[PDB]
RNA sequence: CACGGGUGACGGGGAAUCAGGGUUCGAUUCCGGAGAGGGAGCCUGAGAAACGGCUACCACAUCCAAGGAAGGCAGCAGGCGCGCAAAUUACCCACUCCCGACCCGGGGAGGUAGUGACGAAAAAUAACAAUACAGGACUCUUUCGAGGCCCUGUAAUUGGAAUGAGUCCACUUUAAAUCCUUUAACGAGGAUCCAUUGGAGGGCAAGUCUGGUGCCAGCAGCCGCGAUAAUUCCAGCUCCAA
């Protein structure tokens, strides 16, 4: 603390009050123009509908090129570059369908070699991209 | 080998009755029936077995002591007077109602619209 | 609004250090010398020791001549002795922090049964606990979790209905007197 | 570009499981596990190697 | 810090994390407040601005013979939509209580069944013996080798002994059932009656094993791997965590 009186406790809980604001998790705990710009609104799923796929060039030393997918929400209507995180997974993948979107952990940030991609791709059309990889399931066609 | 022990032995004359927890222990077979149960109660208490109504068995893990409880009135007619109709059917000496109950709802249902003494006509 | 109790509370504690080396090297140690089902099974022991020793670190902190320390030593000593990890001269309260999970360990049905020996190995106990041959008081103990109190630890013997003891004999020898009475005729 | 998805899935071979001994498990595979470790080795000189090294 | 605005604010007893301090949630079985799509008004009745009460407007919506009548599931189940997201159009007043003219009748309150890996507790998928072997506390021998008074483990080498998942008389449970326990007769040697989920550079435990790919495909929460010798990709084996 700085002012030690005896009766500051007004004095410190109006300067803690307008310090918390400067912290970046309080801003954005408390604050909802980042809950509103949230394509998900505070939640960890959401379906969508795939409209095109991107091959995105990666970044820095490590380069390769990844296989996103444009989504199109439901509830917002917003579009979102999903990662398909397998090998050989995009193929099972067409337009028009409707696919479960997530985050990928570290909170709304693009993750290692994919530049500005956040979201990953975990269900294709209520059958799951692992057990399309593993070869459980079948696609319904 | 069949024993019956009677623990928290109880007489309420406001029941007219007797009652107590009993215990049976039977070393190496099953549980024994609700038949023999009124048996030995009977041969044990002197009295007829038509006044004894044992209820609730629950059998302990291992298979060697069962628990229940049980009572013994005085004569039928105050066993009708204070005992379940349930377990007067479970004996034999009463039969219930057979008409179900969604079926009586409807039925009261379909009374309660019609109005006057037509009520026994629309009533099946 | 319903009849129930929704009253339930973990039994054990995870670590806050998943991969610790030592850690795992003495509950392997642990597994290996009293024959133990995984990893939650030494969880559970070792978070109602930090139960004891906590209850044991509250009541050092307290005064003496307390009544309440007094009341709770007390009694956690009476619980101690009659589970039968703690010796009867031994009934002092500062001696429960130098008290150890292979100590609470030795007190399980499982290493009962090993130490009085009518078992040959310890999972060969667990197997006769499983196989529900054993009783105790007239009363048969299918999970090696009971806690074998002192006075209780004599009544431990093979159970009535038992084909290791005094009972009808098993499968396999009734499947093998079936065989060699059909092989006769 | 987005025509070589699922290359080296494509062109690896295809290797059977080869069939095994099943596994025991629980009380069991740590037993097991605990006579692997400690009873079958002795303390010798030097840095000990771990459990999947060859040579 | 009035007034004004916002709240993904009903309030509290409480829940999680916790040294001490605090931080977050609380709609949710206990109490109090509000209401039956939105307001407003009233009879009855002790108690209502009541909605399984009415009376007018807005929105939704049913049958009609075209004159009319009639409704309020944020109750119980169930249907559509919205969705990442959540169960039967079952049985009963027997357990706990309530109502009435009341010992008797009723109660989608409540209780019992069906789905259910939110979650919490216990806990199967084996053990023993014999042979070949690899070694530890002793006697002898400089080693090589021998003995077992005491041992520990491995091996589709072999052997019985025991039990449970399940099927299933019967008893019990219960308003009638269902589940648990007991009990006949069945039911295990690849005991096929087969346990998976992630990883193996560091954090953080675990192959510089084999084949292919060659900054492609892909791995990786962070640093970082991959340009024809990849301990980090894809597969076989092995190991590690639960």
């Amino acid at each position: 603390g700085k002012c030690r009186g005896l009766r500051t406790a007004r004095k410190l809980r109006s300067h803690r009050r307008d310090q918390k604001w400067h912290d970046k998790q309080y801003k954005k705990a408390h604050l909802g123009t980042a809950l509103k710009a949230n394509p998900f609104g505070g939640a960890s799923h959401a379906k969508g509908i795939v409209l095109e796929k991107v091959g995105v060039e990666a970044k820095q030393p490590n380069s390769a090129i990844r296989k996103c997918v444009r989504v199109q929400l439901i509830k917002n209507g917003k579009k979102i570059t999903a990662f398909v995180p397998n090998d050989g997974c995009l193929n099972f993948i067409e337009e028009n369908d409707e696919v479960l979107v997530a985050g990928f952990g570290r909170k709304g940030h693009a993750v290692g070699d994919i530049p500005g991609v956040r979201f990953k791709v975990v269900k294709v059309a209520n059958v799951s991209l692992l057990a399309l990889y593993k070869g459980k399931k079948e696609r319904p066609r | 080998t069949v024993t019956i022990r009677t623990r928290k032995f109880m007489t309420n004359r406001l029941l007219q009755r007797k009652q107590m927890v009993i215990d049976v222990l039977h070393p190496g077979k099953a549980t024994v029936p609700k038949t023999e149960i009124r048996e030995k109660l009977a041969k044990m208490y002197k009295t007829t077995p038509d006044v004894i109504f044992v209820f609730g068995f629950r059998t302990h893990f291992g298979g060697g002591k069962t628990t229940g409880f049980g009572m013994i009135y005085d004569s039928l007619d105050y066993a009708k007077k204070n005992e379940p109709k349930h377990r007067l059917a479970r004996h034999g000496l009463y039969e219930k109602k057979k008409t179900s109950r969604k079926q009586r709802k409807e039925r009261k249902n379909r009374m309660k619209k019609v109005r006057g003494t037509a009520k026994a006509n629309v009533g099946a | 609004p319903v009849a129930r109790s929704w009253v339930c509370r973990k039994t054990y504690v995870t670590p806050r250090r998943p991969f610790e080396k030592s850690r795992l090297d003495q509950e392997l140690k642990l597994i290996g010398e009293y024959g133990l089902r995984n990893k939650r099974e030494v969880w559970r022991v070792k978070f109602t020791l930090a139960k004891i020793r906590k209850a044991a670190r509250e009541l050092l902190t307290l005064d003496e001549k307390d009544p309440r320390r007094l009341f709770e030593g007390n009694a956690l000593l009476r619980r101690l002795v009659r589970i039968g990890v703690l010796d009867e001269g031994k009934m002092k309260l500062d001696y429960i922090l130098g008290l150890k999970i292979e100590d609470f360990l030795e007190r399980r049905l499982q290493t009962q049964v090993f130490k009085l020996g009518l078992a040959k190995s310890i999972h060969h106990a667990r197997v006769l606990i499983r196989q529900r041959h054993i009783r105790v008081r007239k009363q048969v103990v299918n999970i090696p979790s009971f806690i074998v109190r002192l006075d209780s630890q004599k009544h431990i013997d093979f159970s009535l209905r038992s084909p290791y003891g005094g009972g009808r004999p098993g499968r396999v020898k009734r499947k093998n007197a079936k065989k060699g009475q059909g092989g006769a005729g | 570009s987005l025509a070589r998805v699922g290359k080296v899935r494509g062109q690896t071979l295809k290797v059977a499981k080869q069939e095994k001994k099943k596994k025991r498990t629980g009380r069991a595979k740590r037993r097991m596990q605990y006579n692997r470790r400690f009873v079958n080795v002795v303390p010798t000189f030097g840095k000990k190697k771990g459990p999947n090294a060859n040579s």
